[PDB]
């Protein structure tokens, strides 16, 4: 009973749906708690699976969500932009981190947050144990992923690299009303 | 069957219809009057919970999910009959008394009820669930029993008439030639 | 059968509905336990669904929470504010902390307290290790939530800012009377 | 079969009731284990639905319990309390502490207890680590409870204050026929 | 698949029941392994369900069990003894402590266990940590309780309460024909 | 997807079911991994529902086990013998203390073990600590049995008591052809 | 969702079935992972199955695994050795220890093996602690065994016995190729 | 609600199915997290039921995984160039170590990855603790695992075998543009 | 349709179908075939697997699981009609060519077919799942679209020897005449 199921006429009967697969077919997303991989891949399978039933139209993720592992969000971010929708995300609760950055990922215009929502972004975070040389390569990779996600948020948000280099290098919280100012969204919701 | 309301929506809009024949109806001198008892089974319905919930918009949606957009739009109002009031059943009854009183006239007899006793069937009777509709029930056994047995056996016949009036003691009342 | 099913005529028959799905219908919903990312989640996707089914009609949430994450709480909170439909709340039970901060936020005149409950409220908590540097940042940041909380206090309860900064100080508990006569809540159910 | 299945002969077919949702049909409702928030939070979703099912008929609560939350119970006691039909209770195998609170709020004359079950009742428990201050408040609290919940002993049990209040300083244990004499039941069941 | 299903024929066939009810369907219940409150409150909710549907219908009782809470267990020997149908008890495997009150419990002529049951008793066991003012109370407590379980075992097995009490002082196992002979059950069953 | 479904035909062949109750269909029984009271009441149920559906037809025993509480295993043990319809107990993989009990208790002239089979023999296990006094009865308990799994083992085998008593002393092995020649099996299957 | 389902169109077309039952319908079985009594019981269920369904086609039995417990092997070996219809075994992935042992039991002619798999072979191994008596009887327990294992394994490869009993002294590595020169394979499947 | 439902309307009904079904009928696979064997013994089962459905159609296997067991792996690789259909394998997230392997498997000109991904290749990794002589033999063994997946690595991708064992020494990690020079994958898919 | 079944059932039972206007068909002097192909549709199907297995069934077993036992309990018999040999199929192929001849033979034209193009036209035509029935379309394209060709054309007579060798290839190497 942990999540309960809705009932919606449609045609020739009703249906019985989960409450999470009812928000499914109104081309809603849920993104919520750690991004890790089976996670992502969840949400990648949603969209793809939204994508083919309307390719026309947006999709919408709801965000609310700490963070989580690099990776695993960069399939969802690829996948947002590979679709043809528009993938409008909403930030609820919380974006940080990853969660921020799939946030402002969302397509232009239509990155909306609500008002008392926190969003969070901060450098990656990662480490290795093993040997001089090993310890080389890895600390290699992840500069190279740092680089790599300072040239989004520079792409998504319009804030100049130096800048995002900048605001990044520890956490930086920001108010729903300073991430429309900084880009990190479009607007605020308020009420309907 | 809903789609017999399809009929209408040329009717509301052009004032028309077309027969078999290709004959036109002219509706424009037509008052056309729907009736429906469509949202009372839900209006009526109990909510689960510590507040009972107001359930006065049946309106939206056995309304609407019965009648069509285009049907709905073409009308020029959807009018919400209430339950009656108490104060409506003492006129409904009093109503109801003088129909009685006309079907007695023709029998050459003639009933009178004091207010005491219009008062108690009118108390008797209602049910806010039901209207006015069992109002003519408690008048049935109330008046109009003993007076058909009085119409029928001799009592009450040609040469009297008839004088209802409650007493208090058992709230019970009479009758008389 | 931790959770029974209960039944229920309709139309054409007869529909099963776990009686928590039974009670959603009913525009009933339940915050109970700890406010956590998962279970706001679920609250929010039920608050939506309601709203779109009926838009006119109260939605009722009954909370019996002894508080939990601001976070998650908050994407509850703004949820309320925005959808149209009056939320009204019933504290039962407790109303502790982030739950009481979402009893306080239901429609006005319609925030209700079985009398029995007892309703407690707090400045929030948290904490952070690190480099002095981020804990100055963190530091911040939870003093500005601080901050935002007594200001949506005050917003609610009629209390001035100043007053709602010193009642919350320390955990301050009210009995039911307590919180009608605070503003907390409007009423007091007491017998139907 | 954690849980077995029965199925019912009515008109339209035998569906089938796993017992307790059979049972709950029957407007009977078990109470047993620890009380805590998810179980009187289900406890109480199912007298609110029985109460809309037939607001004139009894409803039944099976109690066996060793006690409980008192929040969690307080949210049972105070739905008891507020809705229409009677609540009737039965204690079987043991009503003990919070289980005996809610044992003796059933409807006056409809409180049973069967003949070998123990009554057990004692003040509430609880406890504090933190400041003076705040062990100060959270003493307050507890004291509030404890006189708050001897009030309602007295006024189910017909004791005087002063004697509900001696009697429950320490445990005090009362078998099904002390139970009656005391007034936290009204009468023992035996045979049918 | 931990508990297979059987199919039954009926009119039309569409039966498919878990093996374990299956046999609730034939009057049959299960008590096995330890007896606590959950599965106590399980078997008094099936012997109230099949009290209903014949109420002069034998139900069959099969216990394998080392033993359990006393309180859960008077639980079952209450109701056992309140309904009107008999329950005859079998022991199979074992019936200790609680298990071998219970099974002494059943209808007198009904009462037997299987060639190679055994069948265990033994005073109460328990215990308290607190104030010597609550030892106090709570030894006295179980002393009651083993009174009460020593003049139900007189009771129902014919044996006088001093050789009863006297028998209990220690373990005692019996054979199933030391049963048959000591009066805790009437007969063994041998084959069919 | 632990355990397979299958499909049989019947007249409208609406039939799915795990395969364990697939096979209990063809009065097939396994018994597999340690002897204990939970699982050793699934086998009575079992052997109890297929000695209802047709009493003249054999069950089938598949045993693979390491043993097991005697106790467990007695409530098998006697339902085996008590019931109508021989049950032909097959050993495959190996039975082992009280799996090897149960195997040779199986119908005479069909009892039979797989050719790479193993069956194991030897005298109860147990133990207990407490006072001397309790240590007697404890220990009187474990030889009676002792002796009691001799008599059984000596009726079943054709062995007499003494060579029984003798060969049991120790852990002792048996191949299948040993088994056969020993007399715990009739035969070895060998092909279908 | 782990195991996802399949649809199959048949003559209604109505069913679906997870993956692994829609291929135990083809006679294909699963063998992965360690080798233990409750995973071999389910293989051998589902090969007595396969066996009822139609005595005469071929199950094919997909191996991938470390290994495990003789004893629950040896209950698949038998089985497999026991029903009528061939079993082909295919390894893939890997079939080490007593997953060589099953893999080369096959049905001469059909024991394949995919081209990159592995396949390892190596004597019992065991241990016991206890009595200088119980240890020889427990090491004379698993040399037999091990002697048992060296005779089925020169029975199905063709090997000499002295030519297994060497190489099974210390674990050995055979590619596919070289299990098919050693005889404990037919064949490599290569493609379609 | 882990896995949300879909539904589909094709010719008499809806059919939903968890998002993950719906997607197999598309001939979509995911592999996803740590390659083990059980994981891997469902993609193969996988594989196997969509290369029966339609032989002459493509598979697409998502991969986002960081590596996993080379047996389990190998399962895969090896269905993959056995079944007729080509497979299209997909790099989302990440491709590391043993699911590079995976990659690079694909048939070639329909490998690809998306923009953000990483892959990373490596030698294997392993272990042995024991006696001298053993440790020889499994080291031996790695190698020899070692020496095969360079070779198949460099026959997927058109590296000489020494400059992959070259570039595998240490971790290397690839962007997705590096991995489409190296020949690991053949194209970058970006937006549809 | 199932009421064709059980309308078939209330025939094998009783000797009679009634008719609307009352009259009754007399069965008891006929003689019931009827045809199936549940047989043959899965033996075709492929296993899933690497080792595609022999589906081949028992075709009395697939009606055993399609029809009813009412069903087959009326009937004298169910037989099995197999697949066809190699012979059978020249056979067949051999009527069509002298078939094509006739045709030919009204014009006066002379075909020769190879016995190689026999062979081949049978193998090619033949689907063991659709027997002969394919056959009717590799002779009617194959052997006759050219020549109606080169006859529409004018390049061949109403006379004429015309041939037609296959070569290694299994073409039809024509010829005008």
């Amino acid at each position: 009973a942990l999540v309960p199921m809705v009932i919606e006429q449609t045609s020739r009967g009703e249906r019985s749906f989960d409450i999470y697969s009812r928000l499914l077919k109104e081309r809603v997303i849920f993104l919520t708690g750690q991004v890790e991989d089976h996670m992502a891949n969840l949400i990648v399978a949603q969209m793809l699976f939204l994508e083919a039933e309307n390719p026309e139209k947006d999709i919408y993720l709801y965000i609310n969500s700490p963070g989580g592992v690099i990776t695993a969000g960069m399939s969802i971010y690829d996948t947002m932009q590979f679709i043809k929708p528009d993938v409008s995300t909403i930030c609820m609760g919380q974006a940080a981190s990853m969660g921020a950055f799939l946030l402002t990922a969302g397509a232009k215009g239509k990155r909306f947050c609500l008002p008392n929502s926190r969003v969070m972004i901060h450098q990656p975070l990662g480490g290795y144990q093993g040997q001089a040389t090993d310890i080389e390569i890895h600390a290699r990779e992840i500069l190279k992923v740092k680089g790599r996600m300072n040239e989004l948020m520079a792409l998504h948000t319009g804030q100049s690299l130096e800048q995002i280099e900048r605001d990044t290098e520890r956490d930086r919280f920001l108010s729903a009303p300073e991430a429309v100012e900084y880009g990190l969204v479009d607007s605020i919701l308020t009420h309907r | 069957h809903p789609d017999v309301f399809n009929i209408l929506l040329q009717v509301m809009d052009n004032g028309t219809l077309t027969d078999n024949n290709g004959r036109k109806a002219d509706f424009r001198n037509v008052v056309l009057v729907m009736t429906t008892n469509a949202g009372v089974r839900e209006t009526e319905r109990k909510s689960i919970g510590l507040i009972h919930q107001d359930n006065s918009t049946d309106a939206m949606e056995e309304i609407k999910k019965i009648f069509t957009p285009e049907f709905r739009n073409r009308l020029d109002n959807i009018i919400w009959f209430d339950h009656l009031s108490t104060d409506v059943i003492h006129q409904v009854v009093d109503k109801f008394i003088v129909e009685l009183q006309v079907q007695l006239d023709q029998k050459g007899v003639s009933l009178e009820v004091s207010q005491e006793a219009r008062n108690w069937l009118a108390e008797k009777g209602y049910d806010r669930a039901m209207g006015a509709r069992p109002m003519a029930r408690v008048i049935q056994d109330n008046l109009k029993k003993p007076l058909a047995n009085e119409l029928l056996f001799g009592s009450l016949v040609d040469g009297g008439q008839v004088t209802v009036a409650l007493d208090k003691e058992k709230n019970e009342l009479t009758y008389g030639f």
